[PDB]
């Protein structure tokens, strides 16, 4: 699950 | 000659006018400001209730 | 109840003032000096040129009116030494407290000088540019010396030699004034 | 010619000796004992915005509520100061307007400028639509100031060095006031409206008799051009604002200067001048973008109005003396209280 | 009251010299830029020279350049013009005019026929 | 490069507030100054609101992760961030286009760029950015969304660059004519305007390209490991934007000094 933003 | 004669006719007319002392002129200006002091709302600010601008 | 009718009237005025705001900013004002207002269109661009023919030769007060004008069109003819009188007038307008942001489109029309200007004796024609051209460009540079002295990049002088195409010159020069004004604002110039 | 110049200079010396004879004590010596006014701190209560271009002049109505203002975009807006609402907006034939006046009746408004014409606008009418009623075309120079006496009479000062009393019904000059050598920049009517003073670009102020139609007294003291002139409410004095960065108070009966309102810090000229209702305060508009409040009697500076970002062109005080309105080249009116 | 008085004119031989003085009163002399202007018989008013407030920035017309020198005293409110090697086309009434406003760079209407801050003028004649 | 660089939950909020405050004053300076009611300063005001949202939305999201239905709250904050990004890039383009019209349509400008059209354009941008943002987050798992975001950025970077270079060439053409009378400033300002945009934004869209092109390549994963560091560069942009656009005008800087 991306910690921040998206598409990490 | 036309502009020169007009200046002399004017100067000679205002040369003969009665002048009152500057002391009397000052006292009369000081007397008016003292008498009408309370009437002036810029000098002494009026309460916000009686002020037309902002309440 | 009465305050509601006053808002309605205020709304009509502000709606009209919005239409006038666009017509005012769209129109480019010009001052012509060597009482009539002229409005013309070139390439669907509105110009409003004021002539100061019906005023006295004492200019120092009514000149202040044109502190927001797009450009002043300064016309000069090439006994009393009228050329130096024109240089002095240009210098006053250029260094004026309220006109020091206004550009000047210069028009030198009608085409000895050594007697009235001793600096001409040693003057040489610019390479960028005949006793006619030596004179023409001497008088041009005489006006440009004043414009480059105190400018500070806020306003420039646009010289031209007059004798039909004069309307197009004022159009192109006004474009440059607006361009240079914005380019300086964005810090590209 | 050489003789009349010697005769002219002879009379000027006689007038100077008569003016120095009646001078014994200065206004400062009499006003040294009376207590100072203190700090007059005043704030923008209203900001009237609508004008596109710089505002050249404004004038209050006699109701002390409605005020008219003129701008160089060619519009003449009558405001409601209390509510900030616009009552009328008048498009002008000539965009270059320098003066506007509000009739004491409140029925008409006058304005003119570089067009050399004074346009009277009827605000009433049966239609309820604002239209130009009469156009006064006599002056050969730009109109600097105009002021109504009643609905049918109006005085105008122009750049052709002359003032003119008009009859609006017939639309022709009743009297011409010749004397000034420079452009006449401002007018001021006495409370009795039987006299008026005018300040011109010859650094001279002249008192005129409206009924007879000749100059009575010529006041000198300013170095440069007098831009603004205003009658002291008493009607026996007036204040003049000049380009020499000084305001001066003159007495009509003493026929000489009383006081000078100048500070070393101030080097810019005075555009506008107006008294308070009592007259104790003298407000002057400068071209450093701020207005200075002067103690008329003591000469010391009372306070400052620092609202405008551009040149302050005009400055009005209401008849009831509640407010002060400043017009500016930034295209904003500001009501101070 | 602003008052300017010119003195030092008269009849001089061609190639001769004169010194025009201008007594100023009714204003702070040091706050104002000063000018000389002449009006030749049957001609218009033409600017001659000007001098800055301090007396640093000086300018002339081409006709007078190298022959005329403008100098001002501030302790004494006087303006001078030293005229050297005069020729008959210099014959004119020389006026002493100050710029309308103090401290300002621009100088307007000094040759405007009706200008207020201009003296009575002094007569200079260059004849044989 | 198996693990991803951890940036403190506190380095996000701090750049979040320093940005937020700096952006509000820029709006107030334009709101409280009627002389700054030109079409130019409305596009700068559009960027000020866009930049303000990026900092708050990314800031607000670092607090929710620290404290903590989570999928919903999470999809809402992302939609606000994604909408804030596109609005920020569009606002930068809008300023560039506006400026281009003031030089190359100098005499026709006020007939073209009217208060009504400026209002429509800004409103139409924000509407297209919000709808775009919501749609991208719903179909985030889809590949097409990433390709569209990359194409969007590189087209708007190309145009922004092209517009400013052409404005510089016209400025250089004027300097040649002014110099003939009896250049570096233009180069420096251009390098800053384009440089700051590229250095701050490009890393994020380079990450997206490596996220599609090479998910498994060892040299790509090491780049994609610094995703937070690229998000910090995106916020750094919103902090710097006010300095290089709004505060560069004398009138707006005078109002900022007053407040
Ligand atoms: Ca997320």
């Amino acid at each position: 699950r991306c910690x921040h933003x998206r598409w990490c | 000659i036309a502009q020169a004669r007009k200046l002399v006719e004017q100067l000679k007319m205002e040369a003969n006018i009665d002048r009152i002392k500057v002391s009397k002129a000052a006292a009369d200006l000081m007397a008016y400001c003292e008498a009408h002091a309370k009437e002036d709302p810029l000098l002494t600010p009026v309460p916000a209730s009686e002020n037309p601008f902002r309440e | 109840n009465e305050e509601k009718a006053q808002r309605e009237a205020n709304k009509k005025i502000e709606k009209q003032l919005q239409k006038d705001k666009q017509v005012y900013r769209a129109t480019h004002r010009l001052l012509l000096l060597g009482i009539f207002e002229t409005k013309f269109q070139v390439d669907k661009v509105n110009f409003h040129m004021f002539d100061v023919g019906g005023q006295r030769d004492e200019r120092r007060k009514w000149i202040q009116c044109f502190n927001d004008v797009t450009a002043i069109i300064f016309v000069v003819a090439s006994q009393t030494n009228r050329l130096q009188e024109a240089l002095n007038l240009f210098k006053s307008i250029w260094n004026n407290r309220w006109l020091r942001t206004i550009s000047v489109i210069l028009f030198l029309n009608k085409q000895k000088i050594e007697d009235y200007f001793p600096e001409f004796a040693r003057y040489t024609t610019p390479e960028d540019a005949p006793r006619v051209t030596r004179a023409k460009y001497f008088i041009r540079d005489e006006f440009l010396r004043i414009s480059t002295a105190s400018g500070d990049g806020r306003h420039y002088c646009y010289p031209h030699f007059t004798c039909t195409e004069n309307i197009r010159r004022v159009f192109n020069d006004c474009r440059d004034i607006i361009q240079r004004m914005h380019l300086r604002q964005y810090e590209l110039l | 010619l050489d003789q009349l110049r010697q005769e002219a200079e002879q009379l000027k010396n006689q007038i100077r000796d008569a003016r120095k004879a009646c001078a014994d004590a200065t206004l400062s010596q009499i006003t040294n004992n009376i207590d100072p006014v203190g700090r007059i701190q005043m704030r923008t209560r209203r900001t009237l915005r609508g004008h596109l271009a710089k505002i050249y002049a404004m004038h209050w109505g006699t109701d002390s509520r409605l005020l008219v203002s003129a701008s160089q975009d060619g519009k003449l807006i009558i405001w409601d100061s209390y509510t900030t609402n616009k009552v009328h907006a008048i498009p002008l034939r000539s965009s270059w307007v320098m003066t506007c006046a509000y009739a004491p009746s409140g029925n008409y408004v006058a304005c003119g400028g570089l067009d050399n014409i004074c346009s009277i606008y009827n605000l009433k009418t049966r239609e309820g639509n604002v239209r130009v009623s009469r156009e006064l075309a006599g002056h050969t120079g730009y109109l600097s100031c105009c002021r109504f006496l009643d609905d049918n009479q109006i005085v105008t000062s122009s750049g052709d060095t002359t003032c003119a009393l008009w009859d609006i019904e017939t639309g022709q000059q009743t009297t011409t006031f010749t004397g000034h050598t420079g452009d006449v920049m401002s007018l001021s009517l006495a409370p009795d409206t039987r006299l008026f003073v005018s300040g011109a670009c010859d650094a001279s102020a002249k008192l005129w008799d409206v009924r007879e139609g000749m100059c009575r007294q010529t006041f000198t003291g300013h170095e440069s051009d007098i831009n603004a002139i205003c009658f002291f409410p008493n009607g026996n004095a007036f204040a003049t604002g000049s380009d020499d960065a000084t305001c001066r108070l003159f007495d009509l009966r003493a026929d000489q200067e009383l006081m000078t309102y100048s500070h070393d810090n101030i080097i810019c000229g005075i555009t506008s001048v107006s008294f308070s209702k009592s007259g104790r305060l003298l407000l002057a508009g400068y071209d450093d973008f701020n207005c200075n409040v002067w103690d008329a009697l003591k000469a010391d500076r009372a306070g400052v109005l620092a609202g405008h970002d551009n040149r302050v062109s005009c400055l009005g005080v209401t008849d009831d003396g509640m407010a002060v309105a400043t017009g500016s080249w930034d295209s904003f009116l500001k009501i101070w209280n | 009251q602003v008052q300017l008085q010119e003195s030092g004119g008269g009849l001089v031989q061609p190639g001769g010299s004169l010194r025009l003085s201008c007594a100023a009163s009714g204003f702070t002399f040091s706050n104002y830029k000063m000018n000389w202007v002449r009006q030749a018989p049957g001609k218009g008013l033409e600017w001659v020279s000007d001098i800055s407030q301090s007396g640093a920035s000086i300018s002339y017309t081409g006709s007078v350049k190298g022959r005329f020198t403008i100098s001002r005293d501030n302790a004494k409110n006087t303006l001078y013009l030293q005229m050297n090697s005069l020729k008959p086309e210099d014959t004119a009434v020389y006026y002493c005019a100050r710029c309308p406003a103090p401290f300002t760079r621009d100088c307007f209407d000094v040759t405007s026929t009706t200008y207020a801050y201009r003296g009575q003028g002094t007569q200079v004649t260059v004849s044989s | 490069c198996y693990e991803q660089l951890f940036v403190s939950p506190e380095v996000f909020v701090t750049l979040g507030v320093i940005s937020l405050l700096e952006n509000i004053l820029v709006i107030v300076a334009i709101a409280k100054n009627k002389n700054l009611h030109s079409p130019m300063y409305f596009f700068i005001c559009s960027l000020a609101v866009a930049d303000m949202l990026v900092s708050v939305s990314n800031g607000s999201e670092t607090i929710v992760i620290t404290l903590l239905f989570t999928v919903n709250i999470d999809n809402v904050i992302d939609s606000v961030i994604c909408s804030s990004l596109l609005a920020s890039i569009c606002s930068l383009l809008s300023i560039a286009v506006d400026r281009y019209f003031t030089i190359f349509y100098a005499l026709q400008y006020h007939n073209i760029m009217t208060v009504k059209r400026v209002g429509i354009i800004i409103s139409c941008i924000w509407a297209a950015c919000t709808v775009s943002g919501i749609l991208f987050i719903i179909y985030s798992d889809s590949s097409a969304v990433i390709i569209c975001l990359i194409t969007m950025f590189f087209t708007m970077l190309a145009l922004m660059a092209s517009l400013y270079v052409h404005m510089f060439l016209m400025a250089r053409l004027h300097i040649k004519r002014i110099a003939v009378l009896p250049n570096m400033k233009g180069a420096i300002t251009l390098t800053i305007l384009i440089g700051v945009f590229v250095v701050c934004w490009a890393p994020f869209f380079l990450h997206l390209i490596f996220y599609i092109s090479c998910p498994q390549n060892p040299y790509c994963v090491c780049f994609m490991s610094h995703f937070n560091l690229y998000l910090i560069l995106i916020m750094c942009n919103s902090i710097i934007d006010p300095l290089i656009y709004a505060l560069r005008s004398q009138e707006l800087r005078k109002t900022f000094k007053e407040i």
